[PDB]
């Protein structure tokens, strides 16, 4: 995950050993309460055994502002609001800004804001993992061509359901895209297998047309490879309404469900067959 | 004849239709500094039969 | 129990008593501004039709700016006071 | 900033004229019937508020 | 065209064992500019059939991975040579030779003593290798990539590691400077 921004501020702005913050532990070095080594503080030279007692009995007061602001800047960098190389001049720009107008009011709403940016950073990784930015884009695409109005059969409803299901499931965040004009599904973020989904202008006239089963090479064998790719991509989400004779589209789905099956059982038997991988036959 | 003419861009699709949409976006976004428009053919077919 | 140690804070640098100028730090509470017959030809370019009973001068005295260059700048007290 | 201009010699005294290009701007407020309040700025080469 | 794309051909970097980007198969292609509609359709069908066998072969032979062309390979994904144990047979009953020579004899399975010993050694390297990969793994990975609707998404999701000087660790391109 992306870390806690306030931890990553404190970790780079604060004392590495004992501070004038962790008073409770300093008063167990002093008083010999520390169960792991009681007599350690008793053996310090007077030169630092005595000044440590002073800072514990009358603590130094400090200004917390730089730790508040840096816990914002680290958050802005992680949320990608700013380039990481801007963090020194964004830190400075905020430090002068909040010092110029400094007050007890400002100091409180910096504190409010440090909690807010810490939560916003935790929320942003959820908002990338949940894929919602893709599910909204799919739900926008489904407004673009006749929703709930097929012609030859309503297996169109099952196929639309398989898109929503797939784009909810697939955890590399299959990206639905508005394009410049047409809507696209990218699948995996490395894009090799992108479908232009507004080019399911094929898969319009084909709902209900029965399979010409004896030979796939025939008059109605129309589909563009972009459309065959969409069928091959959704295939592991599709038994509902697609059984062979229900359409040529049903037949393609019954072949591609099993072609994916074949690919992953041939992987399971390839990674077996390649056992030696080196000369021995 | 037609794939020859659709491949040499004498007929068929516009540059706004055959180019990958990333390039079409890049073109629009940089067109006031460095203009890529003059580098792609747009066909303009006449209306034929009616 | 543990001791309570309240925080220190920086007084606001454009506070209600700040006395600002563009090229340097803000002064606070009081200063001096001086209205004196600066003779040099740069400011003499404003003296030409005048005499010491009615004259234009520069109050801005940042010594790396020539008096002409400095003359267009500004001293700028806090508007809340 | 340093600038060195090399120029052709002339028999008469002349001036190099420089324009440091800048944002010289004003904003004007009119909150009551009797008044007008102007805020000036000049971003490089400033002259205050 | 966007539906019958030409495959991207991955290159190899022998020092590293990493894929040096890719470019289309600009060196296996048939000129159809003097064919007619039926002859051209067979050229397309013959290229579609190719695009299928590439997508199929990648599914059967590739480690499934989130990042395309990773710049380091875990020791579990690399092919180690794992040679079996070495058993040596020791030339001397060394304890018998000291008691023998202390009694005054001199020397040049050793007939005065029956003893032998066989000593077995690990043979394989003491930590599993990780790094890049060898040419035999590289060709079972990195099958040609068929990019449909190429360059359609947002920048920052293009297949940038096709680019032969992209520094994939940090989304920047390796200059001369």
């Amino acid at each position: 995950q992306a870390p806690d921004p306030a931890i990553r501020a404190a970790l780079q702005s604060q004392p590495s050993g004992i501070a004038s913050d962790d008073w409770e532990a300093a008063m167990q070095r002093i008083m010999a309460l520390t169960t792991r080594n009681p007599e350690s503080f008793r053996q310090q030279p007077q030169a630092n055994r005595l000044s440590a007692i002073l800072e514990a009995v009358v603590p130094s007061r400090t200004n917390p502002t730089h730790e508040k602001v840096l816990a914002i800047v680290n958050a802005l960098a992680e949320n990608k609001a700013i380039r990481p190389d801007e963090a020194g001049l964004v830190y400075n720009a905020l430090l002068e800004r909040v010092g110029r107008y400094n007050s007890t009011n400002v100091q409180s709403n910096l504190d409010r804001l440090v909690t807010d940016v810490r939560e916003a950073v935790a929320q942003r990784e959820r908002f990338k993992n949940e894929g919602l930015g893709s599910l909204v884009a799919l739900n926008a695409f489904l407004a673009t061509q006749p929703a709930n109005v097929p012609r030859g059969q309503d297996d169109y409803t099952n196929f639309i359901s398989a898109l929503r299901l797939m784009v909810t499931e697939v955890p590399q965040s299959e990206v639905y895209q508005s394009g410049p004009d047409y809507f696209f599904q990218t699948s995996r973020q490395g894009l090799q297998t992108v479908n232009l989904s507004q080019a399911f202008k094929n898969l319009r006239g084909l709902w209900g047309v029965q399979a010409p089963v004896g030979d796939r090479s025939t008059v109605s064998s129309l589909l563009t490879p972009n459309s065959r790719l969409l069928l091959l991509l959704i295939a592991p989400f599709t038994d509902s309404g697609s059984v062979n004779r229900n359409s040529y589209l049903g037949h393609l789905l019954t072949l591609y469900r099993e072609a994916i099956g074949q690919a992953q059982v041939d992987e399971q038997t390839f990674q077996e067959i390649t056992s030696v991988s080196r000369a021995l036959g | 004849m037609m794939p020859q003419w659709a491949y040499m861009h004498i007929a068929g699709q516009d540059a706004s239709e055959y180019l990958s949409p990333g390039l079409v976006q890049f073109a629009r976004a940089t067109d006031t500094y460095f203009s890529l428009g003059n580098k792609f053919r747009n066909p303009t077919v006449a209306p034929t039969h009616d | 129990e543990v001791p309570f140690v309240p925080p220190r804070y920086m007084a606001p640098t454009e506070g209600r008593n700040s006395i600002r100028y563009s090229e340097l730090a803000p002064q606070y509470d009081t200063t001096r501004v001086y209205l004196v017959d600066n003779k040099s030809a740069d400011i003499a370019s404003l003296n030409y039709q005048n005499d010491h009973s009615n004259f234009l001068t520069t109050v801005v005295q940042n010594n790396d700016f020539t008096p002409a260059e400095a003359s267009t700048q500004t001293i700028n007290f806090d508007e809340r006071s | 900033l340093d600038m060195t201009f090399e120029v052709d010699p002339m028999d008469e005294p002349t001036l190099l004229y420089l324009l440091f290009e800048v944002f010289d701007v004003v904003r004007v407020h009119q909150p009551h019937r009797g008044v007008i309040e102007a805020v000036y700025l000049r971003t490089p080469f400033s002259a205050g508020n | 065209s966007k539906e019958i794309p030409t495959p991207y051909m991955w290159s190899y970097q022998p020092q590293m064992g990493l894929a040096a980007g890719a470019s289309q198969d600009y060196s296996t292609r048939m000129n159809w500019l003097s064919a007619g509609p039926s002859m051209i359709s067979r050229v397309n069908g013959v290229r579609n059939h190719r695009n299928q066998i590439l997508l199929e072969q990648a599914a059967v032979t590739s480690t499934p991975r989130a990042k395309l062309n990773p710049r380091n390979w875990p020791s579990t994904l690399v092919y180690q040579e794992i040679p079996g144990p070495t058993t040596v047979l020791l030339p001397r009953d060394a304890l018998a030779e000291v008691r023998m020579t202390n009694s005054g004899v001199q020397l040049a399975r050793s007939s005065f003593t029956p003893n032998q010993a066989y000593l077995t050694l690990q043979s394989s390297s003491s930590e599993p290798r990780s790094g890049g990969i060898g040419t035999l793994q590289f060709v079972e990975e990195f099958v040609p990539s068929v990019y449909f609707n190429p360059f359609s998404g947002s920048p920052g999701l293009y297949p940038d590691e096709f680019i032969p000087n992209f520094d994939a660790v940090r989304e920047a391109v390796d200059g001369y400077d």
